[PDB]
DNA sequence: TCAATTGTTATTACATATGGTTCGTGCAAACAAACG
DNA sequence: CGTTTGTTTGCACGAACCATATGTAAATAACAATTGA
């Protein structure tokens, strides 16, 4: 929208071209990480946590 | 579970389910029976009306609360809109007197 | 007794007339020989019609009676057939059209193959019915099956890729994988992905949701195309906030930085067009735009509006 | 193999095991149920029964 | 502070005309339009209003005739 | 904005004129980009863009140019809203008969044509032709032929002859008939004929045809020729996570009509043979039948699932369709729910409400306090700080919630006291904290209950809560008089515990100075709670008003009372507090409280209440120990003896002297007596036999037992509990009825053997299945009660009238059931009242007799008295205060504008799980009684004549009046009276329960006012609850709501015609300005159910019942609904007429009225 | 004019033509840098 | 404030590459309605 392409041209930032959909703790849940399991289709390429 | 605003249903815009989609109370019809033998005409209306359906009204009366300004523009709930849309998606013409 | 199940009606209405003697079916043709043969005199002994004829030969190069025989005959023909259009009909009852939807392309195939049917071959009706009723049918399934329409070149891979994969269920033990596929298959395997990935028959919006409460799938699906109040609220305030930097501005910068975008007004005016406007050259307006903007830079001006990111 | 994963998983008479104690996980194994595919329904089931 | 309304409702009366006239006295108030006739208490708005009633500084009389004195002076 | 609804039959041109386009294909999606497909179903052209302001194509994707339609697609650029909006058409190929309008039973088709609903079917499926005007030759019009038939007169009548198929020869016979003259010959039959059948036919037909013309509806138009289609937006087709689609039932229909269609069109392109072209016209009516109902056809189709698919018209009825579930009750924001917990240091107007909810539900209020006070300077800063709870945003939330009241609601709201207001106090926790006075109010207990928090958002909510829903307003039901708000459990067993006294406990006989120094005394230990002392009290009195003169004496007492005198205001004598203060005596201190001191210093007088009880609970330590259920030492014996008897009486029937069932009875009642026995003597054993001696040889005090106490004080528990704890459980009941022969000999204190055990669970199981299964129907009468009196409201001040209802004290059998002090409290005297000897005028004529009223009555002991009830009230559109009364949940007279109706619907239903309840269920529906009484319609002489098969005629003949009226009587019909006697009108004939149809037309309102009043609260006393009368009536006169004309006579009514009784009242008002009337009435009596069903307002008929019926019967009548009323103005989300918005209501109708 | 039954309502597949989509390029317009 | 030089983007224009459309095979209760005695 306009007076908002304004500001981004006086704080000269760019609009990112991805969003933030990472994956939050649900609020008010509190506790330690016990497991993690990554399951890759298999034509993809593994990550360095897989 | 506690919701001030949040998602809405999509046929109806209405409030959702229970503390999975983060949705509000049912104000069901007995708790509408329980405040017309109340005289609570306004927070009846309200709660049908802003709180509920009135796209908008709701977000009118979200800004006019930001600014300390208790007052709403009722309007007409989403809901009658669509009930209306879909008796005349029937051979029934329904419209609205005194326009 | 009476009944309303329209197929019962259906199945009533067609069963009154015999199925078919053999040497019947060429008598009929026969008579829609003769019927045509009396439409084509009939053209033919119009000279005006002879002589349209020739200057349609030339630009290439460069009358009830009759039809009246040609609908009796094909009322009969389709008419006894109608049971056999029934009988390869049910194959595909299952396949997300109705019985009786796929008896009637079938009639409409039928109807086509009697038209273009030719005795002279001395060739059974069936065999030459069944191909055009077969393909009648299951181009409809294609056509009109699926609540988001797929083409027919792509229904073809779908039902060659479901026919494979069962083969290699069976000769391999568990499944293919859609790597297996592209041996079995000649595709890049990239398209295989794509078409398994073809949307499947949506999901009805009021299907229960488990534990058998009254609570549809439809209840669970949010408008996804909704502003939020606080974005609202914050679009309303961000206005508010240009508004008052830009009321502390010199007139004309305030009025150029105003129109370069759409602020309060319509579409943005391009540099040539506030120079029109303004009847100064464009790159004095890039000039003064660029100060403006340096002007509301400085700090204890503009700390508000950084807050608004 | 649709008919018996169909039974299998989505049916009146399979459900989520209720695992919050081996009590509850006994009990639900050993459980008789009037209702299912076959029996009564919850809405018109009747006294008597 | 306020617990009850039995005073105020005795004062205005029939417990629907006593809520229309508080709303439109804490109205008043709210928007910056006037101030409280008691001493405030860090009372809302809504409370202020009931205890003006309560008082009979305010009643529905009271108030359309204020809004008619500040109409006829606003011609100045 | 707009003053009514109006609903009529949509012309296709109107149907042409809603839409913005003909969908024309079945398609909706591409299937690879997921853009619509135009023009489909979900079109762009038709139905508006997909994405706000931009066009689909990519050309237009500016704000700028709105209102211009595209070129290289042809899409208009607007908002995306507006998808909800747009509707589309689909032009029929052949015209359709509406299913509505076809199946309603009575078919409304078929009804206008007076033609069959089978033949109308026939015709409609093409299995027999129907003449349409085809000569007057050797056919007539209405005349229906067959193949056969058809294809004889085919070849014998070439022109003058039209007999067609399907929903076209429908089409042709409505379009042809002319309303005027077929309306004009049914006069004439109707004028001309005898018969009743006949007669009501004609009516229905005449009225029918009547309606349809005066309305500007045609009846073509019941044929549809366009169809319209549902905007996209109300059928969505969103994708769900995965790449799975979720899509409404509507659009296949839609796209299962559409593809019928257009294979129409192909086949009659191609002149295809009749036979195909027929099924494919019947396969799209069925088609279109199944997109407007999915039913009326015999077998539902279904989607790709087993289920059938949902239809049109299902998304409006029912349990779940829109009426009931998005319009009158709705998901609502700014509210939560969560466990409940006690906290009893609470005062009664505030509740303990979790810090997180509260900053939850409060977010826009921090918002804009942190805004405001410049800690944040753009509200995304406030938002995160509020997300980070910095320590400022939970003095910015103090701030906030300071006098703003919540609204806390019980799952099961049954009565007004379910939603109470409360001023939220913060609390470290997560469960809501609700004070233990309310619970009583709630119907809650703390075994896991949940209640839900709203928060009142404008100043106008915040106020009705503090003014009308605070739980300080709210401490008298609201049903009847008593108070709501008495201590329950613990405070009971506490204050009846401190008030109570023994006989040599410390300190006795000493002489104090006052409660003061018994406090003193007590809290030192020199005392006992309870030891009988004298000392120096200060009563006040309020003989006159205002004054309150102190009187002071020296009273005989204990230690504990006159401790609890300190809590009890100034007003008060000192005897309310000089007895053992059970649950009644403080529900009765509480309710002399309200009525002599007022509201606040009751409230106040109740949260002291609590807190002594509370507290002086915990101080005795009252335990249960196994010890404390005493068995009694006779109990062996007496179980001895019953053995004894039952193998006597056993050996007796072995002796051929009794039948079984004689012997079973006899041992049942000996096994009765003997359980009757075993229960007095354990009372005996537990209630007083604790003896203990007094500086001397013994005395007997009323026991201490934890039990007993807990028992007797009323705080929990009965003697049928206490009996089935020591002594024996008396008999068990098999579900089936009859008692078990053997009784449960056993305890609870001693184990029950396995038989026993299987025999209690016998009856347990059918009781948990029997509260299970009653609440169903006790809601299912709840609503039909409020269904039926939504729409009253206290309209005036008062109506004048000087008729009224004579209430008397009712007896039955020499005992008085409920005395006349409670049936004529807080009722406006309708009549001048007389002392019995006709002294003087006792009190004026409209007083509101007060409970000082009542006492005078009382002390003068008068029989009789007349007062006002709604039911005799002469305003229209309501009824005045004056003729309602008290307004029970107040003390002063009932305020104009409330919204009776409901709160009496409320309260008789609220108790209907204490409930039997069929029996208050058959007398609100006025269900006629199977074998009925037959009462004498005429005065006069009564004579029998013909008496053959024919059952006997019966005459009464009047002294001068015609005597045409014969009754047929079967003889198998005992006749009360004899052959050659006089009976009086109303009088009983035959005998048995009477229909109250009979009453009310042979008696009056009056008496069937007083039959259904008496009935019902016979139940409910018999079931102990209590329900003032002004309810029942209020429900009587809303069955009473309509009227037959008798003779129209100058009126503009017909005869057989059912008016509202108002309409006709106001007629004959405004007739007597000029000098003919001649308009009459017989008031007509029916069923909550049916009484509801027949109202003004299509809108709250179509909303509770079936809507098919109301809303087709509205479309063909061209009804306009002025909504004035409940139902209809919360649909349409306007305020109600009732509370704070009958002010609104009545300036609007000011302005309407000019 | 009664009385029993019926219905409604509530809790393949292969070939061909064209057509749209993707991709690379060019030109002018529209910015962007650095001086005078 | 203009001038010279240099850089990126929006339309428009082929090309071709795959996508589409089309054709062708010989329970319980209650209450009205309707039909039958
Ligand atoms: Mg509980
Ligand atoms: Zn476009
Ligand atoms: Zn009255």
């Amino acid at each position: 929208t306009p007076e908002e392409k304004l500001l981004r041209a006086i704080f000269g930032e760019k609009a990112s071209d991805v969003k933030d959909s990472s994956l939050r703790v649900p609020n008010g849940v509190s506790g330690t990480v016990i497991d993690v399991q990554v399951f890759t289709r298999d034509g993809v390429e593994k990550d360095k946590r897989a | 579970h506690a919701r001030s605003t949040g998602s809405y249903s999509l046929v109806t815009q209405q409030p959702l389910g229970g503390k999975a989609q983060f949705g509000g109370q049912r104000f069901g019809e007995m708790e509408v029976w329980a405040l017309e033998a109340y005289g609570a005409a306004y927070t009846l209306q309200e709660m049908l009306t802003v709180k509920s359906d009135d796209v908008n009204g709701r977000t009118k009366m979200y800004k006019n609360i930001v600014d300390g300004n208790h007052q709403m523009e009722p309007g007409m709930p989403e809901s009658f809109n669509v009930l209306l849309k879909e008796i005349r998606s029937l051979g029934i013409n329904i419209e609205l007197e005194d326009e | 007794g009476r009944t309303t199940d329209p197929v019962r009606m259906y199945m009533r209405e067609m069963g009154t007339v015999e199925l078919l003697t053999r040497e019947g079916e060429i008598d009929i043709a026969k008579r829609i020989e003769d019927g045509i043969n009396q439409v084509q005199c009939s053209v033919a002994e119009y000279p005006e019609a002879i002589t349209y004829l020739l200057e349609q030969y030339d630009r290439v190069e460069a009358m009830s009676i009759g039809e009246a025989k040609a609908r009796r005959a094909k009322k009969e023909m389709v008419e006894a057939n109608l049971r056999l259009v029934i009988s390869i009909a049910k194959k595909y009852t299952n396949r997300g059209l109705q019985f009786l939807d796929l008896i009637q392309e079938g009639n409409i195939g039928l109807m086509k193959a009697v038209d273009k049917f030719e005795y002279r071959r001395g060739y059974k009706f069936s065999t030459y019915a069944t191909w055009w009723i077969r393909q009648a049918i299951t181009r409809s399934i294609a056509d009109q099956a699926r609540t988001i329409r797929i083409p027919v070149h792509m229904i073809e891979t779908i039902n060659k890729l479901n026919r494979i994969s069962r083969q290699m269920l069976q000769e391999m033990g568990r499944e293919p994988t859609p790597e297996e596929l592209a041996e079995r298959m000649l595709m890049p395997e990239d398209k295989i992905r794509k078409v398994l990935k073809i949307a499947k028959e949506p999901i009805s919006m009021e299907t229960p949701i488990g534990d058998d409460e009254d609570s549809h799938l439809g209840d669970f699906i949010e408008d996804t195309t909704l502003e939020l109040p606080l974005d609202s609220a914050t679009t309303e305030s961000l206005r508010a906030a240009t508004h008052d930097v830009l009321a502390g501005l010199t007139a004309r910068e305030a009025k150029v930085l105003r129109m370069r975008f759409g602020i309060d007004m319509n579409t943005d005016y391009t540099l040539e067009e506030v120079g029109k406007q303004f009847d100064v050259t464009r790159e004095r307006i890039r000039q003064i735009e660029a100060k403006a903007l340096r002007k509301l830079r400085h700090p204890s001006r503009s700390e508000v509006l950084r807050s608004f990111l | 193999s649709a008919a018996v994963k169909e039974f299998f998983g989505s049916s009146q008479l399979s459900q989520f095991m209720d695992q919050n104690n081996p009590l509850s996980e006994i009990t639900h194994k050993r459980r008789i149920s009037a209702l299912g595919p076959g029996g009564l329904t919850r809405e018109r089931a009747g006294f008597e029964v | 502070a306020r617990v009850t309304v039995q005073d105020a409702v005795e004062k205005i009366g029939n417990r629907f005309d006593l809520v229309l006239v508080a709303a439109r006295r804490a109205r008043q108030m709210q928007v910056g339009g006037k101030d409280p006739l008691v001493p405030e208490e860090n009372d809302k708005t809504t409370v202020i209003a009931l205890r003006e009633i309560e008082e009979g500084l305010i009643n529905n009389q009271i108030l359309d005739v204020r809004e008619r004195q500040e109409q006829q002076e606003q011609e100045a | 904005e707009f003053d009514a609804i109006k609903i009529a039959l949509a012309s296709p041109d109107m149907i042409r004129s809603w839409s913005f386009g003909e969908v024309k294909k079945p398609e909706t999606i591409n299937y690879r980009t997921f853009k619509p497909e135009r023009d489909g179903l979900f079109c762009a052209r038709i139905f508006g863009p997909v994405k706000d302001y931009e066009c689909l194509c990519g050309k237009y994707k500016r704000l700028k140019h709105r209102g211009v339609i595209c070129e290289k697609c042809g899409v208009e650029v607007t908002q995306t809203k507006v998808r909800r909006e747009r509707m589309g058409h689909i032009e029929l190929a052949s015209p359709t008969a509406h299913i509505w309008f076809l199946k309603s039973l009575p078919s409304r088709i078929g009804l206008l044509l007076d033609m069959p609903l089978r033949d109308i079917e026939r015709v409609l499926y093409f299995e027999s032709y129907v003449v349409i005007e085809g000569g007057m030759t050797n056919l007539e019009r209405q005349q229906i032929l067959t193949e056969e038939q058809y294809l004889d007169a085919l070849e014998e009548f070439g022109d003058e002859f039209d007999a067609k198929m399907g929903a076209e020869a429908i089409q042709a016979l409505l379009k042809s008939m002319d309303l005027e003259q077929e309306c004009e010959q049914l006069r004439e039959e109707l004028n001309e004929t005898n018969s009743e059948t006949k007669r009501k036919k004609l009516t229905k037909r005449i009225k029918l045809l009547e309606a349809f013309v005066q309305s500007g509806n045609k009846p073509e138009w019941m044929i549809l020729t366009v169809l319209p289609v549902l905007p996209p937006d109300l059928r969505p087709l969103v994708p769900l996570d995965g790449g799975r689609f979720a899509t409404s039932d509507l659009n296949d229909l839609y796209r299962r009509v559409i593809n019928r269609n257009n294979r129409l069109k192909r086949l009659l392109d191609l002149a295809a043979p009749d036979i195909i072209v027929r099924n494919e016209k019947r396969m799209l009516q069925e088609a279109v039948d199944a997109l407007l109902d999915n039913g009326r056809r015999g077998r539902a189709i279904t989607g790709s699932n087993k289920r059938p698919l949902k239809s049109l018209a299902d998304m409006i009825k029912g349990k779940q369709g829109r009426f009931r579930q998005n319009l009158l009750g709705k998901r609502v924001d700014y509210s939560g729910r969560s466990v409940i917990t006690v906290g009893p240091y609470l005062r009664l107007h505030q509740c303990g409400l979790p810090k997180k909810m509260a900053l939850e539900l409060f977010k826009p209020f921090i918002y804009g306090k942190l805004e405001l006070r410049g800690l944040a300077t753009t509200i995304k800063a406030a938002k995160k700080m509020v997300e980070r709870e910095e320590a400022v945003v939970w003095d910015i939330l103090d701030e906030v919630i300071r006098e703003h009241p919540v609204l806390l609601n019980r799952a099961p709201t049954l009565h007004r006291l379910g939603i109470q207001a409360f001023e939220p106090v913060l609390i470290e926790g997560k469960a809501i904290q609700l004070h233990p006075l309310v619970c009583a109010a709630y119907n809650a207990d703390f075994d896991g209950d949940q209640m839900a928090v709203h928060v009142p958002l404008t100043l106008e909510a915040q106020l009705e809560a503090r003014a009308l829903m605070m739980s300080t307003n709210n401490i008298l039901s609201p049903a009847n008089g008593e108070p709501i708000i008495v201590p329950s459990q613990d405070v009971v067993l506490g204050l009846y515990y401190m008030t109570r006294d023994c006989v040599n406990a410390k300190g006795e006989g000493m002489v104090l100075t006052g409660p003061k120094e018994a406090e003193r005394l007590y809290r030192s230990g020199l005392a006992s709670l309870h030891a009988r002392v004298k000392v120096r009290i200060t009563e006040y009195e309020k003989d006159a008003n205002g004054e309150l003169v102190a009187k002071t004496s020296l009273k005989d007492t204990t230690v504990g009372r006159a401790i609890l005198w300190m809590i009890v205001p100034k007003g008060l004598p000192y005897s309310i507090v000089n007895q053992a203060l059970g649950k009644k005596a403080i529900s009765k201190m509480l309710n002399t409280c309200y009525r002599i001191l007022g509201l606040k210093p009751t409230v106040i007088f109740a949260d002291q209440i609590m807190y002594t009880g509370f507290a002086y609970a915990a101080r005795s330590g009252a335990s249960v120990g196994i010890d404390d259920m005493v068995i009694p030492e006779k109990k062996h014996e007496i179980i001895s003896e019953a053995e004894a008897e039952v193998a006597e009486i056993q050996e007796q029937f072995q002796s051929g002297l009794v039948t079984a069932g004689e012997r079973y009875n006899k041992v049942i009642d000996i096994w009765a007596a003997a359980n009757d026995r075993v229960s007095k003597a354990m009372m005996d054993n537990l209630q007083t036999e604790t003896v203990i001696n007094r500086d001397g040889q013994e005395e007997k005090q009323v026991s201490f037992n934890s039990i007993y106490m807990m028992a007797d004080s009323g705080a929990r528990g009965s003697a049928a509990q206490i009996r089935q704890l020591a002594g024996m459980r008396g008999l068990m009941a098999k579900p089936d009825g009859s008692i078990i022969e053997t009784p449960i000999t056993a305890n609870f204190r001693e184990g029950l053997n396995v038989l026993q055990y299987f025999i209690s669970t016998h009856g347990a199981r059918k009781g948990l299945a029997d509260t299970a299964l009653k609440t169903a129907n006790s809601g299912y009468l709840t609503r039909r009660l409020v269904d039926v009196a939504q729409d009253l409201v206290v309209t005036e001040d008062d109506c004048g009238t000087h008729e009224g209802i004579m209430m008397t004290p009712v007896i039955e059998g020499g005992d008085v059931k409920e005395p006349l002090r409670d049936r004529v409290l807080g009722r406006v005297t309708a009549e001048d009242v007389l002392k019995p000897g006709t002294a003087d005028i006792l009190v004026p004529r409209n007083t509101l007799l007060h409970e000082q009223w009542c006492d005078l009555l009382e002390e003068n002991s008068v029989d009789a008295v007349k007062v006002r009830s709604v039911v005799s009230c002469d305003t229209d559109f309501g009824v005045c205060a004056h003729c309602y009364g008290r307004d029970l949940a107040r003390g002063h007279i009932i305020n104009k504008g409330e919204a009776i109706g409901v709160i009496a619907a409320q309260s008789i239903g609220e108790p209907g799980t204490q409930l039997g309840l069929p029996r208050v269920a058959d007398l609100f529906e006025a269900r006629r009684p199977k074998e009925p009484a037959i009462l004498a319609e005429i005065s006069g002489i009564v004579s029998f004549g013909k008496e053959t098969k024919g059952k006997r005629r019966l005459v009464i003949t009047p002294v001068d009046g015609s005597d045409p009226y014969e009754e047929m009587i079967p003889k198998w019909r005992q006749l009360n009276v004899f052959e050659g006697e006089r009976v009086e009108r109303g009088d009983v004939i035959s005998d048995g329960p009477e229909a109250p149809h009979d009453i009310l037309r042979l008696r009056g309102v009056h008496a069937v006012t007083r039959y259904i009043v008496n009935e019902v609260q016979d139940v409910y006393r018999l079931q102990g609850v209590k329900i003032n009368d002004k309810h029942i009536e209020v429900i009587v006169r809303q069955m009473l709501r309509k009227a037959t004309i008798v003779n129209a006579g100058s009126s503009d009514f017909l005869e057989g015609e059912q008016v509202e009784y108002s309409r006709v009242k106001i007629a004959n008002r405004e007739l007597e300005a000029n000098g003919k009337v001649g308009a009459t009435y017989s008031r007509d009596l029916l069923g909550i159910t049916k009484a509801s069903l027949a109202t003004e307002s299509f809108i709250s008929a179509a909303s509770f019942q079936e809507t098919t019926r109301v809303l087709t019967e509205a479309a063909v009548a061209g009804k306009r609904d002025e909504l004035r009323g409940l139902k209809e103005n919360v649909i349409v989300g306007r305020l109600i007429p009732a509370g704070t918005g009958y002010a609104y209501h009545q300036d609007r109708m000011r302005r309407r009225a000019a």
